[PDB]
């Protein structure tokens, strides 16, 4: 049933389409792309309807059941366009034994990536442009009259904006970017009611971010929660630039104060890590770097799995046998090239690495540490502030096939870590 | 419990201006929304306008545009309607109303009692109150009707209550009728047991706010 | 703007009766945006229903409403004397907000006879130089009634003014006052002052009278 796609333009569909699909099928459609190429996937037809517990289509950011799940679809609803620069996008088509449906029809394009203007990261991520789909926007709740839906929260939208069922600080507008993205800025508006002509706007809000949409981090500014100041009228746009660029997939806007009701229109700004030169995700997340390539110094519990160290995908983390081991005695090793950095994550009370060293090799037997000139010793990299939110740590491009991360300082819970390596082919 | 208390009735000469008060209280909170409605004596509810109390963002009906200004004081929770260049047809009861907080549907949940403006050139005279008691008072019916006659008063209205508002039962305060050229005459009745007529003193409390004439008389 | 029309303007319906008021719109109103108000005779409007005539607010169960788009309805399952009022519908689907003309509910009731009373001019008023003779017809139902002012058995038709109350909230009855305003001079000229009342409540008209001299 399974197929691989590498040609510039292609078609993907359920077996026998336009006929209804055969029962008890489990096929994988994998699209592969060269570095600097983006995968565009567009569905033309989709009928799987009967929890998708019968017939479903899974879209995977990487290898299925290794890389993160983008979405599961089982309706008459065509999935929205996807732009992947992971280099690999996979579909799993699962059919049951009852009521064969019409299936799905889709097409893909491999397009050369064009990095934005310089290497600027203030690109609108697609709220106004529609690049973010309606599917990608959700909310805690919506107003009863149904005239203020999450899908009306697009910046400069002409029909009200998003309003929740109640005005409280527990309500939020959520956007799933589908893939890990750099976030640098947020633009918000209020809304003047089409009916009453009443002006509703958020005066201040908090930012919550997640990589899986389960573990959340409130974007803190210092040691306390950052409270962004928003709009003072229902029409004018207010842009808040993040003082420290964020790496995330799920964005939540939680209003804290408002004028006469919560109304929100929104734009998100950022870019992809891959927009920067020689910054491809080398396969820890996607599963392109298989289990056989992941090793660690130690490992809490016998017969550990190597797919627990994967950045984002892993719903746990890497743990050393010793909870509290001495610095420089524990390490995670990846066998892969030019390496220009890593992305470090904590583990899902809570464990994350606060300072770390990096060592690299071509041999696997002779190792070097990235050296800070000032120290005359291996450079000491800033780690994470939080167990979920990843931190990208770039360094001077170094050629290697083996990379090790040595935890130096960590949270009171101890060493917990998930990891990706960044770089490109020679 | 949210409550809006309006200004008292006024008489204002044609071409003058009237400002009336809506004192929000009870639940208050900021971001209150005040709307003004005009009920002509004939009938009808006509929306003059609205005001965002926090941000001065008044919206007015096209009919009253040019002629109505709505103001809010945040310090004391009071909203004002100012009606310029008054007209004969501007004599009406003016109501202020507010919706509930979260309602984007703007139903008028709470209303004020109403302010009467009588745009007249005639100007103001206090009421004369004369008791109406039956001669040959000790007749033989179970109950007797007693009265209180409010004559030669301008402008409308008068409030007649009975024993400081004790007697609310069997009381009929008639609609006023214009008499002479511009004098209104009104009567109030109370039906009381004949047996209690000698034992109890009945007193009608007449209030003419437009001339500060507060007069009590024992029928 | 979107203009609102309440079709029935006057309804006489008896107590314990199912009554239905229409409200209809020039354009289409979103369900959630039609509201209903009750205005008792001397009082400000009160909210009854606030969404599509569907949602009632701390209010009696008899009141229902329904509708969508153009045609909306308010229904009182068991009309009651209390329910005598003017009913208004309001839209806030598109500003400016518009109200309907109103429907004046009135109550049918069994015939009731007036308790006629006559009132001599006050001593204070006589000094003022005017004398007003008042006549109450108190708790009658059919609104139509005739008051005949007779002075010394001569029907006097000048200077007679009547005010009528609106239907009572409790018993749905009217009360009427007829006042004969005369100069002191004319008051002195005649002795017997009489009220003749003709109402469906009796075949015999109710003559009620006083003599200036007496008391």
């Amino acid at each position: 049933c399974s197929k691989n796609f590498t040609s510039p333009n292609g078609t993907i569909e359920s077996p026998g389409f336009p006929e209804k699909y055969p029962h008890n099928l489990d096929c994988t459609f994998t699209i592969l792309a060269k570095p600097k190429m983006e995968i565009i996937l567009q569905f033309l037809i989709f009928d799987l309807e009967h929890d998708c517990k019968y017939d479903w289509l899974d879209i995977w950011d990487g290898i299925p059941h290794v890389g993160p799940l983008i979405g599961k679809y089982c309706g008459t609803k065509t999935p929205s366009e996807l732009r992947s620069s992971t280099g690999i996008l996979s579909l799993t088509f699962h059919t049951d034994m009852a009521v064969a449906k019409d299936g799905f029809s889709a097409r893909y394009y491999l397009v050369h990536q064009e990095p934005l203007e310089n290497f600027q990261c203030n690109v609108p991520l697609g709220m106004e442009s529609g690049r973010i789909a309606n599917e990608q926007i959700s909310a805690s709740s919506t107003y009863s009259d149904g005239r203020w839906t999450p899908q009306q929260s697009r910046l400069h939208g002409d029909d009200n904006g998003w309003t929740p069922n109640l005005d409280s600080n527990k309500e939020y507008l959520q956007v799933d970017l589908r893939f890990l993205t750099m976030l640098t800025a947020i633009a918000t508006q209020g809304a003047i009611s089409r009916e009453t002509q009443n002006g509703y706007y958020v005066k201040s809000y908090k930012l919550e971010v997640s990589t899986n949409g389960e573990d959340w981090m409130v974007y803190r500014h210092g040691k306390n929660h950052k409270v962004f100041q928003a709009n003072n009228d229902a029409t004018e746009v207010v842009l808040n630039k993040l003082h420290a660029p964020l790496l995330t997939r799920f964005v939540r806007i939680r209003p804290q104060t408002w004028h006469s009701g919560i109304a929100l229109r929104l734009e998100l700004f950022g870019c992809r890590v891959t927009d920067a030169p020689c910054s491809n995700m080398l396969g820890m997340l996607s599963g392109l770097i298989a289990d056989s390539q992941i090793s660690a110094s130690s490992t809490q519990e016998y017969l550990w799995s190597p797919s627990a160290a994967r950045l984002v995908s892993s719903r746990s983390g890497w743990f050393p046998r010793i909870p509290q081991a001495q610095p420089g005695e524990e390490w995670l090793q990846v066998d892969l090239k030019t390496v220009k950095g890593v992305i470090i994550q904590g583990a899902r009370a809570r464990a994350f690495v606060r300072k770390f060293k990096v060592s690299y090799s071509l041999n696997g037997k002779d190792w070097e540490y990235i050296q800070d000139p000032r120290t005359q010793q291996p450079k000491l990299f800033e780690g994470n502030m939080h167990y979920d939110t990843p931190d990208i740590r770039r360094f001077d491009p170094i050629p290697a096939q083996y990379v090790r991360v040595y935890p130096e300082r960590w949270s009171p819970a101890g060493i917990g870590m998930r990891l990706e390596v960044l770089g490109c082919d020679w | 419990e949210v409550q809006l208390v309006q200004s008292g009735a006024e008489v204002k000469k044609p071409g003058a201006t009237v400002k009336i008060s809506c004192k929000v209280s009870g639940f208050n909170i900021k971001d209150y929304y005040i709307h003004w409605v005009q009920q002509a004596p004939g009938k009808g509810l006509e929306w003059m306008g609205r005001i965002d109390v926090e941000d001065d963002e008044t919206k007015y009906a096209p009919k009253f545009q040019g002629r109505v200004t709505i103001t809010a004081d945040t310090s004391t929770d009071t909203a004002y309607m100012e009606l310029s260049s008054l007209r004969s047809e501007d004599t009406a009861v003016y109501y202020c109303a507010t919706p509930i907080y979260g309602s984007r549907e703007a139903w008028f949940a709470y209303w004020g009692q109403g302010t009467l403006v009588t745009v007249s050139s005639a100007s103001t005279k206090g009421p004369s109150v004369f008791p109406l008691a039956p001669c040959s008072r000790s007749t033989s019916e179970s109950t007797a009707a007693l009265g209180c006659l409010v004559k030669d008063y301008f402008p409308e209205p008068v409030t007649v209550s009975w024993n400081s508002g004790a007697l609310t039962s069997g009381v009929h305060t008639f609609p006023a009728v214009l008499q002479s050229s511009g004098l209104y005459s009104l009567s109030s009745v109370v039906t009381v047991p004949s047996s209690s007529l000698g034992t109890k003193t009945y007193t009608c409390n007449v209030d003419h706010k437009p001339s500060n004439t507060k007069v009590d008389k024992r029928v | 703007d979107i203009q609102m029309t309440q079709s029935p303007s006057s309804l006489s319906a008896s107590v314990g009766d199912r009554v239905t008021i229409t409200c209809t719109a020039s354009s289409s109103v979103s369900s959630s945006y039609l509201h209903w108000y009750q205005q008792k005779p001397g009082k400000a409007p009160k909210l009854l229903i606030y969404r599509t005539s569907n949602l009632a607010s701390g209010v009696p169960s008899r009141f229902s409403g329904s509708g969508s788009g153009t045609d909306f309805t308010l229904t009182i399952s068991s009309l009651q004397p209390e329910d005598f009022a003017t009913y208004y519908c309001h839209q806030y689907y598109r500003s400016p907000p518009t109200f309907g003309g109103g429907t004046k509910v009135e109550i049918k009731r069994t015939v009731a006879a007036p308790s006629v009373f006559i009132f001599p001019p006050s001593d204070e008023q006589l000094k003022s130089g005017t004398a007003s003779v008042v006549c109450l017809l108190n708790n009658f139902y059919p609104r139509e009634a005739k008051v005949q002012w007779k002075v010394d058995n001569a029907l006097q038709s000048g200077n007679s003014q009547e005010s009528v109350t609106e239907q009572d909230s409790k018993d749905s009855t009217y009360s009427l006052s007829s006042t004969l305003t005369l100069s002191k001079a004319d008051y002195e000229k005649h002795k017997v002052y009489a009220c003749e009342v003709t109402h469906q409540g009796l075949s015999s008209p109710v003559t009620k009278s006083f003599n200036r001299g007496e008391c």
